[PDB]
C-alpha cells in the first residue's frame, strides 16, 4: 500500500503483527483478466471402438 | 386346444399358431422397438429395429416379421438384441440431418425416444 513509514510502524506496533506482509487489498499479483484459450480434455468414453453403451 | 407354448424371458405364454415374436412380447407385456412395423399395414422388415434374440439360435430374427414355434425363449433384453437396436439406431442417425430444433416432430418423434 501507498503508506509512510511512520503510519507502518504505528500500525504494526499497534495491531501486533507484519500488516504490509499479509495485506487484505488485492493489487497486481492477481491474475489478468484476459486469458489464453482452453482446451478441456474428453471424457474417458470418447473411444471410436469398443465404446457400446450397454456395457458402461 | 392348438395354441403353442412359447417363452420370453423364461416366462411361458399361450400364442396361436401365426403369432410373431413381436406379438407374443407384447402379449408378455413388453413392447419390441419398431419403426416400420404398424399393426394396421403388412409386414415389411425394412428398418430392422425389431431384431431380438431366440435362445439357442447364433442368427437374430426380426420379431414383426418371424412367426413364433413352440419351445423358443425370447431373450429381448439380451446383450446380442441390444447390439443390434443400437447398431440400426446407429445406422438410421448417420445420415439423418440435424434439424430437431426446427422439425414440427420435436417431442413426439419415435427417432429421438427410440434413440435415447
Ligand atoms: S419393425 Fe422393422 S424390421 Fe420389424
Amino acid at each position: 500500500a501507498s503508506a509512510t513509514r511512520v503510519i507502518q510502524l504505528l500500525r504494526n506496533w499497534a495491531s501486533g503483527r507484519d500488516l504490509q506482509a499479509k495485506l487484505q487489498l488485492r493489487y497486481q499479483e492477481i491474475s489478468k483478466r484476459t486469458q489464453p484459450p482452453p482446451k478441456l480434455p474428453v471424457g474417458p468414453s470418447h473411444k471410436l471402438s469398443n465404446n457400446y453403451y450397454c456395457t458402461r | 386346444s392348438n395354441l403353442i407354448e412359447v417363452f420370453v424371458d423364461g416366462q411361458s405364454v399361450m400364442v396361436e399358431p401365426g403369432t410373431t415374436v413381436l406379438q407374443a412380447c407384447e402379449k408378455v407385456g413388453m413392447q419390441i422397438p419398431r419403426f416400420c412395423y404398424h399393426e394396421r399395414l403388412s409386414v415389411a422388415g425394412n428398418c430392422r429395429m425389431c431384431l431380438v434374440e431366440i435362445e439357442k439360435a447364433p442368427k437374430v430374427v426380426a420379431a414383426c416379421a418371424m412367426p413364433v414355434m413352440k419351445g423358443w425363449n425370447i431373450l429381448t433384453n439380451s446383450e446380442k438384441s441390444k447390439k443390434a437396436r443400437e447398431g440400426v439406431m446407429e445406422f438410421l442417425l448417420a445420415n439423418h440431418p440435424l434439424d430437431c430444433p426446427i422439425c414440427d416432430q420435436g417431442g413426439e418423434c419415435d427417432l429421438q425416444d427410440q434413440s435415447m
